């Protein structure tokens, strides 16, 4: 009426501001994504000669004299052809195979059902002009793949993280296995200690009762946004644990921790940043909490020895 | 300043259209956006490859079709597990199964017992890197049933000057015999025999203790040599040492070839030489080992 | 309340709502544009400042008050 009358215009002028505003952000963004498709008529390569020494996985190789961390194949069982693997050999006594790597954000996470079914990724890079690739790229080797390296014999699992700020934390489990597709590629472990907060088989730390235990992921069984198999038991598809864009994990209701999650640069994330406000990303909550995106994540087994 | 309470209703009216054309970009920029992850789940490509078709050998994949060299499997056929080779294919269609090569000094030779029998290096499509195959796989190559199998040694001085020399019934043992090498006879070849021994004049036995025929294989951990001492030691490296060698191809490599006895704290000759052709003291640019089945070497 | 007077209140939220969602997209387009990197001959080097955004909405839920 009078002065209320007063606000309606300091308003207009306002949002006449901000519409204005992202119009033009749009027009950025837009900038932004034809640059990038153009980039894209063309790939990115690699030469990755490989290693002449080979076994049935990485502590097979170690234990014939493959002492340098690069990449290389090997053939864990007959019936399947070799493949390509990264093998770390010298964190903690070497003979790790990388299953799951995490570090610049440079390949995709959120991906169906199939491709973790696969693998994906990329396995290895060239480092400082050598013919050989020495360093990991980003990747997750397969479901079929892990399930028939854990269940070759006893296997044991090591997580390792790190934060924005340079800290790092372990997380081991003594044993670790993961059952074919049949069996949704459920997982089971056991036998933990480390620094990074046994996640996987209790649960979050910050909850407590039945939810500190529904985001318990041992005994879990494998999810993809496109193929539900989490705790979550109802029909309203608004509750699965993993949405479009986020990985493929052994969700329940819903996780603790999830080393499949997006790459969210800088570490902390909100829930208007989250495409479903949901916190999908590279979490281990048991050590950064709920909202915290780390820098680096990877995941090695080695077969277990007593 | 605030203006006239009557444009408030176009001016309003205004916000909307500028707020729904917001809205009607963002949804074809996401589709724009899905189209762009969809250019972005493949892999870097990989130059090298592997290609299908498999067989016993080289050979045995080269008669199969395959007409270039690159990456191979085979599984000769007493072998548990297949491996990979690198097969060298000529226009004539000869598998060869390359087993050694020197070429730049990037792959150290002074390795133990197990790496030489498991093989160490790297396999390139373009043959450009250095490795050792391994003893159990050499072994299992040339003892397939029934196949006489013969051993090519090329090598290459720092002036683009070649030579090769070849040796027939090229044979390599097993482990229970330390992979001992055996040869019918010195097939040829403009590079010499130095297989034979060569004698230097530091001793009237010399031909006797740089003969190579019969000897087993040595490492540094493991002597067999006909040495009271341990060659492959001294040496720094794996090969069928006698007393200790006339030809040595898995020796020190010694950038511009030359080198002398004051190249080390006891003046050892261990470089890649090769008696025949070139002088004790100079270690070749290049060196390449394959072998091949005999009937197939003209 | 005047006819305009609540034209206004809907746009408040909208825009409100349209900021979060631009702010989604923003974090959305740098994920997937990063994750050209593994894939593409090179990434479109970038970096959001969810700044403007972080202050464009306060600024907003001031005057819808
Ligand atoms: C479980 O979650 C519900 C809803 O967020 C909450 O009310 C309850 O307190 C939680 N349980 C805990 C940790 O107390
Ligand atoms: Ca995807
Ligand atoms: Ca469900
Ligand atoms: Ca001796």
């Amino acid at each position: 009426d009078e002065t209320v009358n007063s606000n309606i215009p300091t308003n207009l002028r306002v949002l006449r501001s901000i519409l204005e505003n992202l119009r033009s952000k749009i027009q950025k963004l837009e900038s932004d994504v034809s640059a990038q498709m153009e980039y894209c008529r063309t790939p990115c390569t690699v030469s990755c000669n490989i290693p002449v020494v080979s076994g049935k996985e990485c502590e097979e190789i170690i234990r014939k004299g493959g002492e340098t961390s690069e990449m290389y194949l090997i053939q864990p069982d007959s019936s399947v052809k070799p493949y390509r693997v990264y093998c770390d050999m010298n964190t903690e006594n070497g003979g790790w195979t990388v299953i799951q790597n995490r570090q610049d954000g440079s390949v995709d996470f959120g991906r169906k059902w199939d491709p973790y079914k696969q693998g994906f990724g990329n396995v290895a890079t060239n480092t400082d002009g050598k013919n050989y690739c020495g360093l990991p790229g980003e990747y997750w080797l397969g479901n079929d793949k892990i399930s028939q390296l854990t269940r070759m014999g006893p296997t044991e699992l090591l997580i390792e993280m790190e934060d924005w700020k340079g800290d790092k934390v372990k997380a081991h489990y003594g044993g670790f296995t993961v059952q074919n597709e049949a069996n949704k590629y459920q997982i089971s472990v056991n036998k933990y200690r480390g620094t990074a907060g046994n996640a996987l088989m209790d649960g979050a730390s910050q909850l407590m009762g039945e939810n500190r235990t529904m985001t318990i992921h041992n005994g879990m069984f494998f999810s993809t946004y496109d193929r539900d198999n989490d705790g979550w038991l109802t029909s309203d598809p608004r509750k699965q644990c993993s949405k479009e864009a986020g990985g493929g994990w052994w969700y329940n209701r819903c996780h603790a921790a999830n080393p499949n999650g997006r790459y969210y640069w800088g570490g902390q994330y909100t829930w208007d940043m989250a495409k479903h406000g949901t916190d999908d990303g590279v979490v281990w909550m048991n050590w950064k909490g709920s909202w915290y995106s780390m820098r680096k994540m990877s995941m090695k087994i080695r077969p277990f020895f007593p | 300043y605030e203006a006239s309470i009557l444009t408030h209703d176009s001016s309003i009216r205004y916000l909307q259209e500028i707020y729904n054309s917001n809205n009607q970009k963002i949804v074809n920029l996401k589709e724009k956006v899905a189209q762009l992850e969809a250019q972005c789940q493949e892999p870097c490509k990989d130059t090298v490859q592997i290609h299908d078709i498999t067989g016993k050998d080289c050979q045995d994949i080269a008669n199969k079709g395959a007409k270039q060299s690159g990456l191979y499997f085979i599984k000769p056929l007493k072998a548990n597990q297949q491996f990979l080779v690198y097969c060298e294919i000529d226009g004539s269609g000869n598998g060869w199964t390359v087993f050694q090569k020197r070429l730049d000094g990037s792959v150290d030779f002074k390795k133990n017992w197990i790496q030489y029998k498991e093989g160490f290096g790297h396999l390139s499509p373009t043959g450009t890197t250095e490795f050792w195959l391994g003893n159990e796989k050499i072994h299992l190559i040339s003892t397939q049933s029934a196949i006489p199998y013969a051993l090519r040694v090329e090598l290459e001085d720092w002036n683009g000057r070649t030579s090769t020399a070849d040796y027939a019934m090229f044979k390599v043992g097993p482990e229970a015999d330390k992979y001992r090498l055996t040869y019918a006879y010195f097939a040829g070849g403009d590079a010499g025999d130095a297989f034979d021994g060569f004698d230097f004049g530091d001793d009237p036995s010399d031909k006797f203790f740089t003969s190579h025929n019969g000897m087993q294989f040595s490492t540094w951990d493991n002597d067999n040599d006909k040495f009271e001492g341990n060659c492959a030691e001294q040496d720094g490296s794996g090969w069928w040492m006698n007393k200790c060698h006339a030809g040595h191809l898995n020796g020190v490599y010694y950038q511009g070839g030359t080198y002398s006895k004051a190249s080390t704290p006891n003046g050892y000759d261990n470089g890649i030489i090769w008696a025949t052709w070139k002088t004790r003291w100079y270690s070749m640019k290049k060196t390449t080992m394959k072998i091949i089945p005999f009937n197939r070497l003209t | 309340v005047i006819e305009k007077v609540q034209h206004i209140q809907l746009l408040q939220k909208n825009v409100r709502a349209q900021l979060v969602d631009m702010k989604r997209l923003e974090v959305d387009i740098d994920i997937k544009i990063r994750s050209c990197r593994g894939s593409c001959s090179r990434a479109l080097a970038r970096e959001v400042d969810l700044k403007d955004y972080e202050d464009q909405q306060k600024q907003l839920e001031q005057v819808i008050a």
